[PDB]
């Protein structure tokens, strides 16, 4: 959503960082596109496919997600 | 908004059901 | 050995324990003249075999209700059922009917036990028997 | 590490278990399952 | 056929019923191989796998719900209840072994005789309180546990 | 084991035989060619597949080919 | 003669050679006297001596050279790292053991058979356990070993 | 029994692992006119005995590649080696040369396997003996 | 206890090594030797 409100100078974010082998100089590099904690940047192409088809919230994502799991089921 | 601790772990109780179904597809496949 | 075909069954929870090969168990045999239903003691229906047909069960009274069942419930009564406690050495120990004849009929060659000779009041005081161990239907 | 989102122990958690628990033990079930010298 | 629901080992005659909890292959391969059913296994061995589990698991009640939760020795007194539960389970298995096989010795599983439940009571007490002091010693230095997992000191 | 055959092709020069350092492949006699006898392998299963055999045969597309198959202690060589 | 290298055990054609490292006298009481091939021992007792002695000794690595060392939990980040090792090694002991002795068991060695080798492996995991926190009880309380080692107290 | 003398040797790494008294080893009997220098297979050189000599070896290959050596490395050829095949059970069966010819040679009573009655050429194609488990050279 | 000679660790070491690790070692080889019913 925050990538929703300007989608041109954000970067997107792929998934958080939990890597307990990080010292503070990467947790400190990789804390980057706003976040506060450490995380990639998405490069997929991922952020601008889910705006062009009209999600607008991580709630929609969400529910989604779950109805991905239940139709993997 | 972000989502909730409670929305996380019934993801979680739910993708306990593919999990078991995932586990029963291949065991049929196996023999 | 002991001979016949098992009737088929699904299976049920009230069978076999492990005092079946621990202490004992019972067998019935019976030779039937067709293919139908009976009630198993242990709960259920199981169907019997044209033929000879054997059943194990845990106690003797219920291979002895299969019997009364047998010879009171089925138009051709089946009254050649054989009852035997098996053993987990091997042994096969024959029941009943142990003369070859039901008991409610007489039959020459048994042998009177638990009969007393005296009516049931003329039984002894039990303080004449103080510290014998025995009891007055005892004596 | 730390993070903002819900349920920040779930990584805590789940990172030593999908990189030590689960692979340990799929190893140790497909080693004991490969060596089964059993019927062939 | 179709139906799951069969017979305990082929007898129809024995109580019990062949079903996908009870005698599922997952059920076979599972409860076989648990340390009391695990093949080829001394007794002393399962035991020690049968206790550490144990005594691992039950540092929790008295650790969150015990009278002493609410004090500086929380940690303390979750240990002190699991130690003495291990005892007292300790106790309870070799008196059982004691009990049970006073007579013949059978020839088949090493477990079910005098010296193999007794090795099993030992492997148990061993595990046991194993376990619980590496479930205490995880809990009263959970901060440098916390600090790890998250790389704190790193 | 692997699988090795010999073909009508077979003249009996007996130079698979020679070449052969595991002692598969015997004479035997035969009527097909003008020396008689016809190259056979008894035992295949001490083959290793080193295809001495097909190298030594001069009759152009080999009479003997060797198939390497399943796999043993004795096919892939090993003194352990 | 005065040649020091022979056949082994006068065979020259098994593929070893009677050596002053393989076959001397000394190498032959030392490591014959070994837990793991010391005559008489229960495999228990091997698994429990070799244990001792690799839990001792596995503690110095991460906790001098780890990435606690130069925290204030520099002891307890050693010894979490060779509990865990230790855990890790007892399972590959106890897999390793459950694959080899699947079939037929041996009148031999003891300890080559699942029943030994599982006695072994459980020693092990208590011998290994046991001297990694003997060694970081000795190193966390430092101060008092080198205070009775000097006589600072008395 | 295998008899002849082993071979003076002062032992080497080359020679036999736990295969040799777990699985099989193989066994080289040849007779010897004069007391002569061979090399082993397994590395190095060894020293055979004048008349019967024994020599134990980890594979057909080295007993054949040994065999080999005594026929065209000496000018007195020992032509008359026999290689066996040796079990931890203790049973011996003999290898080679297997009808007492060596297989350069034709001998009667030899029966011809692994010949095949078509040509190279003429072996059927994979696609009509798909699901049948069996090679074009298998049928 | 201490000592301003060099390597001062070595007492502290070595004391406890020459007065338990080597006698109680030797002993116990010894007793061990002193009982083997090996041969005579
Ligand atoms: C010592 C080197 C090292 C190690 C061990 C790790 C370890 C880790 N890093 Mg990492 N990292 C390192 C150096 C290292 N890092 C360096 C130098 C950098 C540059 C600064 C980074 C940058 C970095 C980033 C940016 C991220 C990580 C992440 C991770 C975690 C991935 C765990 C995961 O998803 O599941 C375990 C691993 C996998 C599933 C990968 C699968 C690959 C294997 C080969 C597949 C094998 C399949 C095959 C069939 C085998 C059979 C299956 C088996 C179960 C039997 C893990 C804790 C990620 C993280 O935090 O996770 C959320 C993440 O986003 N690291
Ligand atoms: C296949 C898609 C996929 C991928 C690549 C990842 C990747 C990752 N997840 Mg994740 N996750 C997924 C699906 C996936 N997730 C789903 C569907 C859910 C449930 C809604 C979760 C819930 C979840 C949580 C709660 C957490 C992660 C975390 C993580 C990270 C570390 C790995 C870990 O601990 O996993 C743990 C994952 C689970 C416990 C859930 C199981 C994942 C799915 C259901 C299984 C998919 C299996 C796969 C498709 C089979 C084929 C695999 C192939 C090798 C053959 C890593 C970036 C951790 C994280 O955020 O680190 C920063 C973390 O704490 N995931
Ligand atoms: C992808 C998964 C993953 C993860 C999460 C880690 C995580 C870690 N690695 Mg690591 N590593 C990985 C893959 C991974 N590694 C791979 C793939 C390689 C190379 C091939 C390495 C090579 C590597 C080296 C060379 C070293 C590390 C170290 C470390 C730790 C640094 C902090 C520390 O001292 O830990 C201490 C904590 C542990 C070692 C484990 C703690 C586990 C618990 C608390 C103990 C056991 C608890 C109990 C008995 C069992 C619970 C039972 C039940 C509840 C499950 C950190 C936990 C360092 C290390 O181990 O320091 C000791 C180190 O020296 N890593
Ligand atoms: C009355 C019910 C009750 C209560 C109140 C508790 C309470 C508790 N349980 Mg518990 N439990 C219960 C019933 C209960 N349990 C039952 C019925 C079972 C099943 C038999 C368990 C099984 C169980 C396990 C397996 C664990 C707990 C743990 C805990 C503690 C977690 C809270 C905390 O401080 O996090 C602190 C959390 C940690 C310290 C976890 C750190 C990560 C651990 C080491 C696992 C990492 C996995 C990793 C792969 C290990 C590496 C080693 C090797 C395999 C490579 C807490 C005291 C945890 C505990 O006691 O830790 C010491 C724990 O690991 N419980
Ligand atoms: C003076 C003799 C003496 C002493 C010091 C001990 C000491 C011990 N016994 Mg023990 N025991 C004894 C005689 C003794 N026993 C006798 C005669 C029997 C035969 C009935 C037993 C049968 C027995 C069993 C079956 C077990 C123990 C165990 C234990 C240990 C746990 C602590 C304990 O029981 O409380 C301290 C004990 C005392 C202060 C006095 C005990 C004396 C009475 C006769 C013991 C009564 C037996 C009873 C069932 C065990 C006590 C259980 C405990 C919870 C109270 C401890 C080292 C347990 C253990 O972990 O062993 C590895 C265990 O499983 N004992
Ligand atoms: C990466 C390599 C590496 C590293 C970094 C270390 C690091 C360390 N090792 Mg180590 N070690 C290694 C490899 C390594 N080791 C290898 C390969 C072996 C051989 C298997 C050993 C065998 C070894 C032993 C045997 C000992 C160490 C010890 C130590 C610690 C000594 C430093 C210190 O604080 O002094 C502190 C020094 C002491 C506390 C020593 C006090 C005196 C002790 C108790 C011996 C006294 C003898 C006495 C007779 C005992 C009485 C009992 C009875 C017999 C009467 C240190 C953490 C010592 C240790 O961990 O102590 C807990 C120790 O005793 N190491
Ligand atoms: C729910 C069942 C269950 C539980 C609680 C345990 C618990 C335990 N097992 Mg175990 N095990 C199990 C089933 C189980 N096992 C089965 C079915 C097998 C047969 C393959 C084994 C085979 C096995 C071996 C060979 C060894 C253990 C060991 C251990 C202890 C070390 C901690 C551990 O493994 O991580 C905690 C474990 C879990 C949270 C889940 C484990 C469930 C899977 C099926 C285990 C997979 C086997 C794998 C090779 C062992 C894990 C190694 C570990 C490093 C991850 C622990 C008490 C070790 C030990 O010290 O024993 C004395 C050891 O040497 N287990
Ligand atoms: C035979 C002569 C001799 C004698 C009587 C002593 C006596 C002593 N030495 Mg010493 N030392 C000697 C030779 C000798 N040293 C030599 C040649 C060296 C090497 C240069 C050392 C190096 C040395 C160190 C580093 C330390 C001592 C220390 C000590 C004191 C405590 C014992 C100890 O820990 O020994 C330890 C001794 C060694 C580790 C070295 C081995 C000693 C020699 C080489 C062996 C001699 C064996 C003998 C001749 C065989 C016959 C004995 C007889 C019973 C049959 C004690 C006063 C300690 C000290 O200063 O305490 C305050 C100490 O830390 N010594
Ligand atoms: C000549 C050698 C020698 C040395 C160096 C000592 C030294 C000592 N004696 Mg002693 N003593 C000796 C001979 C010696 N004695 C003799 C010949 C006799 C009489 C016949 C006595 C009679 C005596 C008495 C009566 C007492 C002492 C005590 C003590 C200790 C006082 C401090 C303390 O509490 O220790 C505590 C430390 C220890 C007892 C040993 C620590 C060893 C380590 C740290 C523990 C084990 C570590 C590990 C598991 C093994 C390492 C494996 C590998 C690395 C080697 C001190 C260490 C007192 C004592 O023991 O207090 C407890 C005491 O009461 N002594
Ligand atoms: C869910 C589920 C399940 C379950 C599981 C469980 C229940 C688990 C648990 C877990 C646990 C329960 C774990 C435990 C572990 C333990 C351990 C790991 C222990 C250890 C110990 C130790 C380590 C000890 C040691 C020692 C000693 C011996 C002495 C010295 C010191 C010490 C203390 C260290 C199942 C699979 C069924 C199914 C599916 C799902
Ligand atoms: S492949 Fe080698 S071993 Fe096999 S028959 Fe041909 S030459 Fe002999
Ligand atoms: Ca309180
Ligand atoms: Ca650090």
């Amino acid at each position: 959503e925050q990538w929703i409100k300007d989608p041109l100078n954000i970067r997107p974010i792929a998934h958080a960082i939990w890597d307990p082998h990080f010292g503070e100089g990467a947790v400190n590099a990789f804390t980057q596109a706003g976040a506060s904690n450490p995380v990639n940047i998405a490069y997929s192409g991922v952020y601008h496919w889910f705006y062009t088809i009209g999600m607008t919230t991580n709630q929609e994502l969400y529910s989604g997600a779950v109805f991905l799991l239940v139709l993997a089921s | 908004m972000a989502l909730s601790d409670t929305q996380i772990l019934a993801a979680l109780v739910v993708a306990l059901l593919p999990a078991f179904l995932a586990f029963r597809l291949s065991t049929e496949l196996y023999k | 050995e002991l001979s016949g075909q098992p009737p088929k069954f699904g299976g049920s929870t009230g069978g076999l324990l492990s005092k079946a090969n621990r202490e004992e168990k019972y067998a019935i045999t019976w030779t039937s003249a067709s293919e139908q239903v009976f009630e198993m003691p242990t709960g259920g229906a199981a169907i019997m075999n044209e033929g000879e047909n054997l059943l194990y069960l845990a106690r003797k009274e219920q291979c002895l209700a299969l019997g009364t069942q047998l010879r009171t419930k089925f138009k051709p009564k089946i009254q050649d059922y054989k009852i035997y406690r098996v053993y987990p050495s091997g042994e096969v120990q024959y029941l009943h009917p142990a003369d070859g004849v039901f008991p409610e009929k007489v039959n020459e060659g048994r042998e009177a036990q638990g009969t007393k000779t005296r009516r049931i009041g003329q039984n002894p005081e039990p303080v004449t028997i103080k510290f014998s161990g025995k009891a007055p239907y005892e004596v | 590490m730390d993070g903002s989102y819900a349920a920040s122990y779930l990584p805590w958690i789940l990172i030593p278990m999908v990189g030590w628990l689960f692979p340990a033990v799929t190893m140790g079930l497909l080693f004991i399952h490969i060596e089964s010298e059993g019927e062939g | 056929s179709n139906q799951v629901v069969q017979a305990y080992n082929g007898d129809p005659f024995v109580g019990h019923l062949s079903t996908p909890i009870s005698d599922s292959a997952f059920t076979r391969t599972f409860i076989g191989n648990l340390p009391a059913y695990r093949k080829g296994l001394s007794p002393i061995l399962r035991g020690l796998e049968v206790g550490m589990a144990h005594g691992y698991f039950l540092i929790g009640p008295w650790t969150l719900l015990g009278p002493l939760r609410d004090s500086e020795y929380q940690y303390i007194g979750g240990l002190i209840g699991a130690l003495a539960l291990i005892l007292v389970a300790t106790a309870a298995l070799s008196s059982y072994g004691l009990v049970t096989f006073q007579g013949e010795q059978g020839s088949g599983d090493t477990l079910q005789t005098a010296d193999g439940w007794s090795q099993f009571a030992a492997g148990f007490f061993v595990g046991g309180m194993g376990g619980a002091f590496v479930a205490y010693f995880l809990l009263e230095n959970l901060s440098v546990v916390d600090g790890i997992f998250r790389g704190l000191f790193n | 084991s692997h699988s090795v055959k010999i073909y009508d092709t077979c003249i009996g020069c007996t130079q698979c035989v020679r070449a052969c350092p595991l002692d598969v492949l015997e004479m035997v006699p035969w009527d097909g060619c003008k020396a008689a006898q016809i190259a056979s392998s008894p035992r295949t299963e001490d083959c290793v597949g080193c295809k001495r055999c097909e190298t030594a045969c001069p009759t152009d597309f080999l009479s003997i080919r060797v198939y390497l198959g399943a796999e043993t202690t004795r096919s892939m060589g090993l003194a352990y």
